[PDB]
């Protein structure tokens, strides 16, 4: 509310305005990549945000409720994209990650996005093309072949 | 706490009273408000009203 | 790794690594495609005979 | 040191408060996971920053 005083110090009739602050808007769409044993999440918004970060979560199974995020997953950090690679992580499982989007003003629902591993063996072993030699094998091969 | 006052030219009281700190922390950082409750009584002969 | 800040920078505190040595784990995603040609060429004579 | 002052600009008796502002505290913990020719490191600090 803002109101004019004169110099007398009589202030004058009231105008008044209004606004709201509240957290940010929950990611929209999310591009989940794939890759070796590893998974690139990177959320986004219908309309960007620049003060906005996003919360990811990592959970090796499904939840059926959504508010025990805090409780039931582990929490991998806040950045603009998260890239989730360890040897717990393997191809063929699904996994699933609950992010938010937060700020200073407040932080915002979860949204559950499902990502997967590559699963494409091939084209990694092209760039294994005639290199294992002979000493890569195993044991027994070894012994076998050499027979 | 009480304090037994038994003054004799006294007209009003005057109680400062407060909280040392009223953050709610939390696992991984944040703050949030604690709802604190104080209650003052006067002795009132034999109740404390 | 040391902590930093606008105000200053802390003491520097040093973590041992080391890498996975799992390599089983991995090679169980590579099941059943390495079929002909990535083998060495000395393997390959070899193996033709 | 903060002192209060009247309509006539007679400043009054010193009250003094104190405190600090120091580099931030080294990491408490550091968590190295492993994988594919990659080391991740994760420090934690005891208090969050």
């Amino acid at each position: 509310t803002v109101r004019a005083v004169n110099a007398w110090g009589q202030q004058g009739d009231p105008a008044s305005v209004s606004f709201r602050i509240a957290a940010p808007a929950a990611p929209s769409r999310i591009e989940l990549t794939p890759g070796y044993f590893q998974i690139t999440a990177t959320p986004h918004l219908a309309v960007y945000d620049p003060t906005v970060q996003f919360e990811f979560w990592f959970s090796e199974k499904q939840i059926a409720d959504i508010r025990q995020v805090e409780t039931s997953t582990r929490y991998l950090g806040t950045a603009l994209y998260w890239i989730a690679a360890s040897i717990n992580i393997k191809p063929g499982h699904d996994y699933y990650f609950y992010i938010r989007s937060v700020n200073t003003v407040g932080k915002s629902a979860f949204v559950e996005a499902v990502g997967r591993a590559s699963d494409d063996a091939e084209g990694y072993l092209d760039f294994f093309k005639g290199k294992i030699t002979e000493s890569h094998l195993g044991k027994e091969l070894l012994e076998k072949v050499e027979l | 706490i009480t304090r037994t006052i038994t003054s004799a030219n006294i007209d009003r009281l005057r109680f400062t009273f407060g909280v040392q700190a009223l953050v709610e922390t939390t696992s991984k950082g944040d703050r949030n408000p604690s709802e604190v409750r104080l209650l003052v009584q006067i002795q009132r002969n034999g109740g404390w009203v």
